RNA sequence: AAAGCGAAUGAUUAGGGACUCGGGGGCGAUUUUUAGCCUUCAUCCAUUCUCAAACUUUAAAUAUGUAAGAAGCCCUUGUUAC
RNA sequence: AGGUGUCCUAAGGGGGGCUCAUGGAGAACAGAAAUCUCCAGUAGAACAAAAGGGUAAAAGUCCCCUUGAUUUUGAUUUUCA
RNA sequence: ACAUACGACCAUACCUAGUGGAAAACUCGGGAUCCCGUCCGCUCUCCCAUAGAUAAGCCACUAAGGGCGGGGUUAGUACUCAGGUCGGUGACGACUGGGGAAUCCCCCGUGUUGUAUGU
């Protein structure tokens, strides 16, 4: 449980930085609309909260590292 | 033939965009309120943009309207400031038009160095009598084609009444 | 440069709305509720008792909901108050519940209840609804009805319910609460049963006449000119509409007829024939593009 | 593979085009008896009372009448025997049909079309009969001169 | 199934007209805040060449629910706590 | 080609006012992009999430009051004997 | 026939631009004590029906208007159900007994109607 834990952790953590990249680079957000800009920084601020909580368990970590791809993938993609 | 179709002032609306919130932006509202005579309504930030340095649901600026009388004594003070001299790209199609000015004590407010200074931006509307039936609640509808305010009239109103010029 | 939204397919794809929502004078939402009823009674009618307000006038009618269009059983309007004694203030709060009153009457007289049923009789701002009359030995329940206010916003102290107000004094059962009558406190849930008293009889109309005599007199007089003209005072106020009330119970269909031009039935017919605009034939429409096709083409 | 409630309904429960919106109210003003032939026909927008799919269609009998409901009897097609089955659907999927009035009609005709004739005293020959081969006539070529046929020869469009 | 794209969503080939301040490269002194003179993309408007199992304004053939009465139709008037 | 072992005292229930995405023209610092005003705008927005259907004086949005997410048992529909 | 209130079908009724409107009605309009609601009597709510005006809403008419509705054409074409020891190396096609569509293009039309009161 500390390992596996432990290992989703930091995959949770790669993704937000990741995604931040293309949030801030202005190529990307020129051709992208504010409707999808504002619900992504939604998504991302209780992201952030469940890092600080100590109850949060691979399962829960896991599903919005899926949940978090698929909010952004669906806005670039089309 | 011109029995009902003279202009007037509809309403002057008139904001000031501090751009950050906190106490400076209270200074601004209490400005505000001596120069109008009534209470200020706030506005909150729709977007977030870190360049800016502003998020959402955060207060940012303040506004208030007045119609009237009150409204065309205020209107006048502006004016003066101008010296009635206005380019002729403030006139929108419709039929409007606004202008702003750099510091709010150039007319006399008493200046109080604890308020501070504060840029406003000046904004006016035109109408035609009855023009309630676009905003009536029950059977509400369209104003015609010819009893709508071009950009020519109101360039002719503004000289003729105030005496002004054009650039 | 952008696209033009309104183009031909956006006109193709455009889908109308109801006629009566494109004219806004109806609410669809509210109606359903209004006029559907339980399957359970097939074809027990439901009865509504509609006001609507103009500039100078007020409409009441009871109707009935059917498949092809609405039946109206009884109307009355405020152009019958003037056979009464009333001139003034033909759309003041208390003229509603004069009309109000009026239609009351005149419904139970229409189905033979007018014997029974009498109501209050003697208007007083107290809160009461219609009960069960007893006659033959046994119990008759009264008749009911509900309100339709239409679009107008149902605040404390609005003419819509002075209406309702006087159709429940009438005899006809309506049901409410009491929490929009005016002299309701929402402070205190209570309501004050002597402003609603005075408010009926136009007693608010006439405070409004000495208070605006003391302080403006020029004012006073053009806001006022009719009633001075007929010297109608404020002290009189009370006792013009109590007296009205007593000659709708005794005949509530006396006739009433107004000083517009008057002509039979067929020849308002006539006369509006001779004003109206005759559609152009299919050969003069064609007949007039060559008359525009030739001065336009000799015009350069 | 799955099979939920309203799969396979992509097209069966949508409404039409330039059809979306207010309902005609109309619709709630209709009355029933028990006994009366209606059919189903699901209208997307109302959610509740709402059949399953395989009655999207067929016709039944009512059977109850509630406050804003009725009961319809419809017979399924189970392999090898047919079951009855009673289903409960709000008015606004249900419709009156006209599936019966032509019987309804005729016998009102026959009724009093056979009530003449026995006061006059003749056959009626009131039940009805399928199309017959048609009768001898006569045509005439008084300025009707026919046209002679022939087929075309082959030729090349495009 | 067929059909449709000078009809919505998605894919796609080519010229023409209108525009300069959209980007790029010049010219009369690269004078240039010259809406000068050039022009290459982009944009907009009227046309043009081909497509769609998870697209559609339209829409078959074959198959499919119900009905074709005596337990029916019409007139008169008893029961009840609905 | 994709989804589920969750999430919510409101994101549940009732009522009332308002109209969204986006585009054109305007206003001190202010710009591609901050706040204010008018005109056009059939949903091209929004509705916890996969996809499909549905919704404009609303089912969206803000405001006011609340706990039908309660008690006692039966009949019916879908997978199906 | 015309107007108003509540409706039915829900564009033949919508959208853009231009001219005309007897009678009454509808509308714009005037005022801010009281009931009630706002940053602001703009909207909502109260009081007046005198005065001003058909400028707009509303009604009617006009446009080789866009759209929508009905029909002709495309066409007995595309497709399809049944049949043969039918053609063809195959791809696929013709024939016998039946059912039978949809664009481009061309013509016409521009709301009908129920209950109550009144011009
Ligand atoms: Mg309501
Ligand atoms: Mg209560
Ligand atoms: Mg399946
Ligand atoms: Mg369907
Ligand atoms: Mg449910
Ligand atoms: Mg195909
Ligand atoms: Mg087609
Ligand atoms: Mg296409
Ligand atoms: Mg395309
Ligand atoms: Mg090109
Ligand atoms: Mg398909
Ligand atoms: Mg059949
Ligand atoms: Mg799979
Ligand atoms: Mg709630
Ligand atoms: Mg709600
Ligand atoms: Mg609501
Ligand atoms: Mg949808
Ligand atoms: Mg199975
Ligand atoms: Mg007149
Ligand atoms: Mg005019
Ligand atoms: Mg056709
Ligand atoms: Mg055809
Ligand atoms: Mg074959
Ligand atoms: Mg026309």
């Amino acid at each position: 449980a500390f390992s596996k834990r432990f290992e989703a952790k930091q995959q949770l953590e790669s993704y937000i930085s990741r995604v931040e990249e293309i949030i801030s680079d202005p190529t990307l957000s020129l051709k992208l609309k504010r409707g999808q800009k504002d619900k992504i920084e939604q998504a991302l601020s209780e992201a952030m909260a469940q890092l600080e909580i100590e109850d949060s368990t691979a399962d829960e970590l896991k599903k919005k590292e899926l949940a978090l791809k698929r909010l952004v993938t669906k806005a670039m993609a089309s | 033939q011109n029995p009902m179709r003279e202009l007037r002032i509809q309403k002057l609306v008139l904001n000031i965009s501090v751009g950050e919130s906190g106490d400076r932006l209270t200074r601004a509202a209490k400005v505000l309120e001596q120069l109008s005579g009534q209470t200020p309504v706030y506005s909150k930030a729709r977007y977030t943009v870190r360049q800016f340095g502003i998020r959402r649901n955060e207060k940012i600026a303040v506004h208030v309207t007045v119609r009237g009388p009150k409204a065309e004594e205020i209107l006048e003070r502006g004016l003066k400031v101008k010296e009635y001299e206005l380019r002729r790209r403030n006139f929108s199609e419709t039929g409007n038009f606004g202008f702003g000015i750099s510091e709010h004590i150039d007319l006399g407010i008493k200046y109080d160095p604890s308020i501070g200074i504060y840029g406003m931006d000046f904004y006016c509307c035109m109408t035609r009598p009855g023009e309630r039936v676009a905003k009536r609640r029950r059977c509400k509808s369209r104003i015609g084609a010819s009893h709508r305010i071009t950009r020519e009239e109101t360039i002719r109103w503004f000289k003729q009444r105030f005496d002004g010029i054009v650039r | 440069f952008h696209k033009l939204v309104k183009n031909s397919a956006y006109y193709s794809r455009f889908q109308t709305k109801f006629k009566r929502r494109r004219q806004g004078k109806t609410d669809y939402y509210a109606r359903k509720r209004l006029i559907t009823q339980a399957k359970n009674k097939y074809n027990a009618p439901k009865y509504r008792l509609v006001v609507r307000f103009t500039n100078r006038d007020i409409i009441t009618q009871m109707v009935t909901s059917e498949i092809n269009g609405d039946k109206i059983f009884a109307a009355a309007y405020s152009h019958e108050l003037r056979a009464y004694g009333i001139n003034h203030g033909l759309t003041n709060w208390a003229a509603a519940y004069a009309t109000g009153l009026l239609l009351a009457r005149r419904v139970l007289a229409k189905l033979g209840l007018d014997k029974t049923f009498t109501g209050v009789e003697e208007p007083n701002g107290e809160y009461t609804l219609t009960e069960a009359a007893e006659t033959e030995d046994g119990e008759r329940r009264p008749f009911k009805a509900i309100l339709d206010v239409g679009l107008a916003r149902t605040s404390t102290g609005a003419r819509v319910f002075g209406v309702m107000k006087g159709a429940s004094d009438g005899g006809i059962f309506i049901p409410h609460s009491e929490n929009r009558f005016p002299g309701y406190d929402i402070e205190t849930e209570e309501l004050d049963t002597e402003v609603l008293k005075k408010y009926i009889y136009g007693g608010h109309v006439a405070e409004y006449m000495e208070t605006l005599a003391d302080d403006d007199e020029e004012r006073y007089k053009s806001q006022f000119v009719k009633y001075i003209e007929d010297d109608v005072e404020a002290d009189s106020l009370e006792e013009l509409y109590a007296e009205a009330h007593k000659q709708i119970r005794a005949d509530p269909f006396r006739k009433y007829v107004s000083d517009a031009p008057k002509k039979s039935k067929e020849e308002w017919k006539a006369e509006s024939l001779k004003y109206k605009k005759a559609k152009l034939s299919r050969e003069e429409r064609k007949a007039r593009v060559e008359a525009k096709i030739k001065q336009l083409l000799a015009e350069q | 593979h799955a099979a939920g409630l309203r799969s396979g309904t992509r097209y069966a429960f949508s409404r039409g085009f330039r059809k979306h919106g207010q309902i005609p109210l109309s619709t709630y003003l209709r009355t029933y008896r028990v006994g009366d032939i209606v059919d189903i026909k699901v209208n997307g927008a109302v959610q509740k009372g709402m059949p399953h799919k395989f009655y999207h269609g067929k016709t039944g009998v009512v059977y109850n009448v509630t406050k804003s409901a009725v009961g319809v009897i419809v017979y399924k097609r189970v392999k090898h025997r047919y079951i009855e089955k009673r289903i409960n659907v709000r008015i606004e999927h249900v419709k009156p049909s006209r599936s019966r009035e032509d019987f309804l009609r005729r016998v009102k005709e026959n009724a009093e079309l056979k009530k003449k004739a026995k006061a006059e005293g003749v056959p009626v020959q009131l039940k009805r009969q399928p199309a017959m081969p048609r009768e001898a006539h006569t045509v005439s070529i008084a300025d009707n001169k026919p046209v002679t046929l022939a087929p075309v020869a082959y030729e090349t469009t495009i």
